[PDB]
């Protein structure tokens, strides 16, 4: 009964996972098909934002 | 950007004290050759008077 009602509910929610999922699946997809970032960019602006207070 | 300001702004008043410094000391070693006669026009007098 109830069981059956939480049965469905985790259903659910292993739905929205595999949702998900796919989603970044995706997204990677596109990704991966294409070809600076702003990770480094960060690193290289303290290295300036420094030296220029030592300079 | 207002860091490449800062960053420029800054070399600039560097670029100069190096040149209101670079010409300073030849800006006084005028008046050293000048200061340096002067007093020679000076001794050359006290010794003689004349």
């Amino acid at each position: 009964h109830m069981e059956a009602e939480v049965d469905k509910l985790e259903l659910m929610f292993q739905k929205a996972e595999s949702d998900l999922d796919y989603i970044q699946y995706r997204l990677e997809y596109e990704i991966k098909t294409n070809h600076k970032n702003p990770v480094t960019l960060l690193k290289e602006l303290s290295v300036i934002k420094s030296r220029y207070q030592t300079l | 950007q207002t860091l490449k300001d800062d960053i420029n702004i800054l070399l600039d008043k560097a670029r100069l004290e190096n040149q209101e410094g670079i010409d300073f000391i030849k800006a006084t070693k005028v008046l050293m050759e000048k200061n340096s006669m002067d007093i020679m026009k000076i001794r050359e007098y006290f010794q003689k008077y004349g």
